[PDB]
């Protein structure tokens, strides 16, 4: 078909190719933006929409901004673009050839020999009937977190709280 | 892991009611009194580290230590005997469970068997 | 940082490990480590030094990447068996990574390089706690996944931890780095026998913790650090140097002493498995481990390095703030040898 | 030391989240509930070790339930077969305009 | 396993190799780590969407939380190291690898 | 991979010395690449050409050691025609050190390498003869 | 190799009323057609295999057909006056029309004469008699492998105890 | 599809505005005209390090609230669960901790913002 989810996976992976190469944190922040929107799109394709919008909100709408603060604290004059060094750009190309070899393996249509077998063909094939009443599986699925899963709520509450305490006990020391 | 995960039994209880039936260690089991002296010497080092006039001082606390370790040493001995008695039991039950794999081998005598002799030279 | 907060941190570390020791679901284990981390970093940052900061940077950076690989390998396990219960793992490519992640969490070689450094960066309080309490949780999960471990992979790190735990121990002066190589060496002995029989592991664990409690309480008691700094102590409070000697020998596992109990059960267990060669190499190298305990003993109690004059006034002043738990931690870590059989209490 | 205090005290605070079945809100079925149910009913007193022998078949069917691995290798073999016949065969006319829309 | 999963896993492998090739100022590493986090998230969520294993719909978000949480911590340490230098990994006080 | 040692394992006996020697050369090359890998990893060569010089060094050396070891072993097998006793490897073991002795241009290191590499190899053969488990399965 | 019903044997003339029209009157449809219906679903959830209950799955079709045949001869113009009102909304919400339902429900309650169920009524689970056996093992499944013995006696003291190494007792 | 189509038309629209923005005035760029603005007089140096603890000291707190609201989101749907008393405590609980966290910051003087 469109293979649209899969090509999104490809743009995702190159999003990590330009991201995992390390050319000033700001451009890497761009890398996680691209990989971020691609991510939420990909998970949206299975219809877990609420989650894809969590990451598109909580992650990218949160994190990469605070990184857009760290660079204000780090920067250094003349930050490097991807093209600005032989090892960085060499690295980016180094990612591209590999992932392209994977796509060529997709052209081969044979199961992947790397690491462990990748069964091949289109993504749609694994889908099953999504039949349900006037509610998505996800909705009540996460709604369950409160009523039906109090324990996790306890440890997350406690954890985040004392994480705030830790931020205090690091920054105040100075 | 063995023993752990054994059918029946419950996790955190230190000591099964299934024990109890085993005789308790007697009051002056030498292992136990050794727990005594262990506590004793610990009580003594407690003085020596903190200067103190060793031995005569704090004879009080020293008595606390020896009573402490002998006390815990007691129950620890009970669980010891319980555990070993347990593995012995499971072992014998299993040897009845599979008689075939634990053959009652016939015992030929020395007259019956040949064995090579090696002269010392 | 006021004690009321410090204690909440340290208690949430205790909780952050207890949680690993309780929960059966994997996600709560990864939460167990994860909560453990956040609560572990700040306590390294008390007093705060330009040095300590990069110490914590090391520790966090490695623990974070370890936890990452771990969660990845969990997810792969789920992908190929749809489970969350601990139990056996069902895909070797995942299993080896869970072994790796835990291998960082113990600090086993060749992942080990962070541990000698981090220890250098913090005070002996935070140090001791790092070398004992942090060693619980990852072992607490390894005991649960002993059933399916790929023994080859485990024994290789288990040995190499002992060689590296040796050679890197002969070289250093300041004690904290040495304590680091001691622990990094004992973990080789714990994680070695793990595929074969976990109860021996937990035994060895208890002895190790008791031991390093003995040492760090002593170093605290004398506030020694660099070897020379330790050397002066023979004249001021002779007893405690005269006791570091012994606890060191119990590290060395000279046979009357308690520290021999681990090795000598381990050698038993592995020998039932045949595998006769491995314990021989292991036991031979443990000697090499002993030798720098001995040299360190020479700096201290057996021989008197020259005293500095200024020491004399210090003679008038008794040490204070006694640490109650100490004497028992010495004695248990030494005299207990004719109480091996009690190990079966651990079933 | 897998302390299992949650079991001795019966708190169950963790246990619910485990397993494909095990009561889920609005009783929504797992996609592979059945093979899983059979496979677990197979698993009790057998405990862990012998369990990887005797219950293997059940776990296998459960595996294919999870990944649909084999049915995909097959279905792939068919679709790749069809290309060879693409000039030798014209497949099926209805797919294009059959009673499938009348079918409901 | 369908090729898409293989692709995300590979994105993980790159999200690790990038962390470990590890160069210059370390802020890049906190990025690469967060990228790693994101790949694990997505790889989890696709699965929970797959088998309709509904309870586990709660996990990915919870995963996300702590993971984001530690990263949130990480910057703070960087601050301190940035505080005395203007950050670079190239400068480390500690001895013996 | 284990398949490679498995390749070397089917000697058989010592027949066709080349077939064996190629495999030993392969193993020596592998270990050479690993040692070179960590060496580069932990001793930042500075100027990458020097780094490939380094790896060329170690790789070629270990490959050489494996080659000469393999062929001297099999030749001794095909000449003494004993051919199964452990000493049959030991010469090659002793030979191997000399190879290592040549590249290092030192009598000392070559001399020690002769003895210890020899004893190690002898123990290996002895082990194949005796099924020593090195990494025994949990069994217990 | 899997058993399947012939392409024909399944075949039945379809209900072909549109979904909006269907919904407009379904609220009565549950009230009238019923016994075949619940027999059907109870038959389904028993053995899970559809083929087993496919025939009842025919019977329900024809039953519904008879239902609409009863409809068309009587109420229809009021009926069309009703579902036309409803199909106009893409939410299919009942609240938007309602008033026509006065027309329709009255013309039925008189001219064909029987009541509309109240809102709290259809949801409740219904008792249903059935003659066919409940299936032996619906999962088919296999044998349950023999459990390890939970054998026990009583604990005599260890034969010499702590037999490891030199310890005597 | 639907949404991807509107994304494409929007982005292409904007990019079109960019291209008609540059390739149109068709006049003379030159140096010093292109020099960065600095209220007349030339800059004393390119932008460097406007460092402040008072940035992260709060911004991090932002991040740890945003993670919290991420948990608040399930609430509207969770409200319809069959057993609210099991839920309701937690519904309050996190908010308390949210507040609690803030409260802790409120008075350790960690919230100096600015
Ligand atoms: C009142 C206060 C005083 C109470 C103490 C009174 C005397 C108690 C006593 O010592 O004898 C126990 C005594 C009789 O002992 P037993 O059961 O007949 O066995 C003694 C044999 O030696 C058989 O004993 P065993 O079978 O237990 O053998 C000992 C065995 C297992 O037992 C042990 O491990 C203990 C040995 C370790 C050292 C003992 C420390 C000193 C005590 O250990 C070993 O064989 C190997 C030892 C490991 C060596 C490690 C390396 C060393 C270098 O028990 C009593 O009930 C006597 C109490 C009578 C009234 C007391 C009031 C008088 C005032
Ligand atoms: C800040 C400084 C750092 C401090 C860090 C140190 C912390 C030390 C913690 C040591 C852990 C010990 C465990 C004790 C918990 C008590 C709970 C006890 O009742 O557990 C029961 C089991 O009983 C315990 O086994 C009792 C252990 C008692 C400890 C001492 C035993 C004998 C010591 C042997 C060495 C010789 C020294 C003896 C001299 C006195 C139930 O567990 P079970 O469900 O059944 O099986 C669990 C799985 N296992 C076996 C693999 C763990
Ligand atoms: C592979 C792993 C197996 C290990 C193989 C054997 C390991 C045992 C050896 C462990 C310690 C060996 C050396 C450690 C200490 C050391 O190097 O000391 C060298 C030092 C040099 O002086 P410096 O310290 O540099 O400074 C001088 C200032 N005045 O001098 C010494 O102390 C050397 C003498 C002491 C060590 C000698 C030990 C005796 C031989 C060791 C093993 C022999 C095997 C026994 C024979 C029986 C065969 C089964």
């Amino acid at each position: 078909t469109m293979y649209i989810a899969f090509i999104l996976s490809t743009i995702f992976v190159i999003g990590f190719v330009g991201f995992s190469s390390k050319p000033s944190p700001i451009y890497g922040g761009l890398g996680l933006i691209v990989s971020g929107g691609v991510g939420c799109g990909i998970v949206l394709n299975f219809g877990g929409s609420f989650l894809g919008l969590m990451v598109f909100l909580i992650y990218l709408g949160g994190m990469l901004v605070v990184f857009g603060y760290t660079t204000a604290m780090a920067t250094e004059m003349y930050p490097e673009v991807w093209v600005s060094n032989k090892t960085v750009f060499g690295a980016f190309v180094s990612g591209l050839m590999m992932e392209f070899c994977m796509v060529y393996y997709a052209l081969k249509e044979e199961e992947v020999e790397i690491i462990f077998k990748f069964n091949g063909l289109g993504d749609w094939v694994i889908y099953d009937t999504g039949d349900s009443g006037f509610f998505s599986e996800e909705a009540m699925g996460i709604a369950a977190l409160y009523s039906y899963g109090t324990w996790l709520v306890i440890v997350t509450g406690w954890s985040l709280l004392i994480g705030v305490v830790v931020i205090m006990e690091i920054t105040r020391g100075n | 892991t063995m023993m752990s995960g054994r059918p029946g039994r419950v996790p955190l209880q230190f000591l099964p009611n299934e024990a109890r039936s085993l005789p308790p260690p007697k009051l002056t089991d030498p292992r136990l009194v050794y727990m005594g002296f262990l506590g004793y010497c610990s009580g003594l080092i407690d003085n020596a580290i903190r200067r103190r006039p060793v031995v005569s001082a704090g004879l009080h606390r020293q008595l606390l230590y020896v009573t402490s370790f002998v006390f815990f040493g007691y129950y620890l001995l009970k669980r010891q005997d319980y555990m070993y008695a347990l593995r012995d039991h499971d072992m014998f039950a299993y040897v009845k469970s599979h008689p075939e794999d634990f053959p009652e081998k016939d015992k030929k005598t020395y007259g019956e068997i040949l064995e090579e002799f090696h002269p010392v030279r | 940082m006021n004690p009321i907060i410090y204690t909440t941190l340290i208690m949430t570390v205790m909780s952050g490990t207890m949680l690993v020791m309780i929960s059966s679901h994997w996600l709560l284990i990864w939460i167990g480590f994860e909560m453990n981390l956040l609560a572990m970093i700040p306590v390294l940052m008390k007093n705060f030094n330009p040095r300590a900061t990069e110490a914590a940077t090391k520790y966090f950076l490695t623990q974070a990447t370890a936890s990452m690989m771990l969660m990845m390998a969990i997810i792969i396990n789920l992908l190929y068996s749809g489970q969350w219960t601990i139990t056996k793992m069902f895909n070797p490519v995942a299993m080896t990574m869970m072994t790796m992640a835990l291998a960082m969490k113990l600090g086993l070689s060749p992942f080990h390089f962070w541990v000698p450094e981090v220890t250098q960066g913090i005070s002996l309080q935070a140090g001791l706690l790092l070398l004992t309490w942090q060693k619980l949780a990852p072992l607490s999960v390894l005991c649960q996944i002993s059933q399916s471990i790929n023994p080859n992979l485990m024994l290789t790190m288990a040995m190499l931890s002992i060689l590296i735990g040796g050679w890197g121990g002969l070289n250093q002066t300041q004690l904290r780095k040495i304590m680091a190589y001691s622990s990094i060496a004992h973990m080789g002995w714990m994680t070695a026998v793990l595929p074969y029989n976990t109860t021996m592991t937990i035994l060895n664990l208890l002895i190790y913790i008791t031991m390093t409690l003995a040492m760090f309480m002593l170093l605290i008691h004398s506030s020694a650090t660099t070897t020379l700094s330790l050397s002066h102590t023979w004249n001021k409070m002779p007893v405690i140097t005269s006791l570091m000697m012994v606890t060191l020998l119990s590290m060395g596992g000279l046979p009357p002493l308690s520290g021999f109990m681990p090795k000598w059960m381990i050698i038993q267990e592995m020998t039932k498995n045949e595998s006769i060669i491995m314990p021989t190499l292991m036991a031979m190298t443990a000697l090499l481990n002993l030798y720098f305990y001995m040299r360190l003993a020479y700096s201290s109690s057996l021989t008197m390095f020259p005293s500095t004059n200024n020491m004399k006034m210090k003679w008038q002043f008794e040490h204070t703030k006694q640490m109650k738990l100490l004497p028992t931690m010495i004695v248990l870590s030494t005299l207990v040898l004719p109480m091996t059989p009690a190990l079966s209490s651990l079933n | 030391p897998f302390f299992d205090v949650q079991k001795r005290l019966g708190l169950d605070l963790d246990r619910w989240m485990t397993i494909q079945s095990a009561e889920q809100p609005h009783k929504i079925p797992g996609r592979c509930h059945a093979f899983e149910k059979e496979w677990i009913e197979c698993a009790h007193g057998i405990g862990g070790i012998r369990a990887e022998k005797e219950c293997k078949i059940e776990f296998d069917d459960f595996v294919e339930c999870l990944l649909r691995q084999k049915t995909m290798k097959r279905l792939s073999a068919i679709k790749r077969q069809r290309d060879k016949l693409i000039k030798e065969g014209k497949y099926t006319p209805p797919p294009h305009h059959l009673g499938k829309e009348d079918p409901r | 396993m369908p090729l898409v999963y293989m692709n995300i896993i590979m994105a993980f492998a790159i999200a690790l190799a990038g962390l470990l090739m590890y160069r210059s100022h370390l802020m890049s590493s906190l990025l690469c780590l967060e990228g790693m986090m994101l790949s694990l998230f997505i790889m989890s969520t696709l699965i929970i969407l797959n088998t309709h294993f509904t309870l586990a719909n709660m996990m990915p978000i919870i995963l996300l939380v702590f993971a984001a949480c530690e990263a949130a911590l990480g910057l703070s340490l960087l601050v301190m190291v940035s505080n005395t230098y203007g950050t670079d990994y190239v400068q480390n006080l500690n001895l013996l690898q | 991979a284990k398949t490679l040692l498995h390749k070397y394992s089917d000697i058989p006996e010592g027949t066709e010395c080349h077939r064996k020697a190629y495999a030993s050369t392969s193993i020596g090359g592998a270990t050479g690449l690993i040692v070179s890998a960590y060496s580069i990893a932990l001793k930042p060569p500075a100027s990458f050409l020097e780094g490939v010089a380094r790896t060329g060094r170690y790789t070629f050396t270990s490959a050489a050691i494996g080659a000469i070891f393999g062929l001297t072993s099999c030749i001794s097998a095909q000449v003494r025609e004993k051919p199964d006793d452990p000493l049959n490897y030991f010469i090659g073991g002793c030979a191997g050190g000399l190879t290592l002795g040549a590249r290092t241009r030192s009598y000392g290191i070559g001399a020690a390498a002769c003895a210890y590499m020899g004893l190690t190899a002898a123990l290996v053969k002895m082990g194949q003869l005796e099924g020593w488990q090195v990494f025994a399965e949990p069994k217990v | 190799i899997v058993e399947l019903p012939t392409l024909e044997d399944l075949k039945v003339q379809e209900v072909k009323v549109s979904s909006s029209v269907l919904k407009a009157a379904a609220h009565h449809y549950g009230a009238q057609c019923d016994k075949p219906n619940k027999e059907f679903m109870l038959c389904r959830w028993e053995e899970k295999d559809p083929r087993r209950c496919l025939e009842e799955g025919k019977l329900v079709n024809q039953c519904a057909l008879d239902f609409f045949r009863q409809i068309k001869r009587h109420c229809a113009e009021p009926f069309t006056e009703y579902w036309t009102c409803i199909d106009y909304s893409g939410l299919q919400l009942f609240r938007h029309c309602r008033k026509q339902q006065a027309k329709f429900d009255e013309c039925v309650l008189d001219k064909l004469g029987w009541v509309r169920p109240d809102l709290g009524e259809l949801s409740k689970v219904t008792k249903v008699k059935t003659d066919r056996p409940l299936p032996e093992n619906p999962y088919h499944s296999r044998a349950r492998p023999e459990p390890n013995p939970e054998a026990e006696g009583d604990l005599k003291p260890a034969k010499h105890g702590s037999r490891l190494f030199f310890w005597t007792m | 599809m639907n949404i991807m189509l509107t994304l494409l038309t929007n982005v292409t629209l904007a990019s079109l505005l960019v291209l008609i923005a540059f390739w149109l005035p068709q006049l003379n760029a030159y140096s010093e005209k292109t020099s960065p603005y600095e209220c007349g007089f030339d800059p004393m140096g390119s932008a460097r390090l406007p460092f402040s603890m008072k940035f992260f000291l709060v911004a991090i707190t932002f991040l740890l609230f945003d993670l919290e609201i991420a948990l608040l989101l399930p609430l509207p749907w969770a409200s319809q669960t069959n057993n609210l008393k099991t839920m309701l405590t937690m519904a309050l609980f996190l908010l308390i901790l949210l507040a609690a966290s803030l409260a802790y910051e409120w008075t350790q003087k960690g919230l100096e913002w600015a």
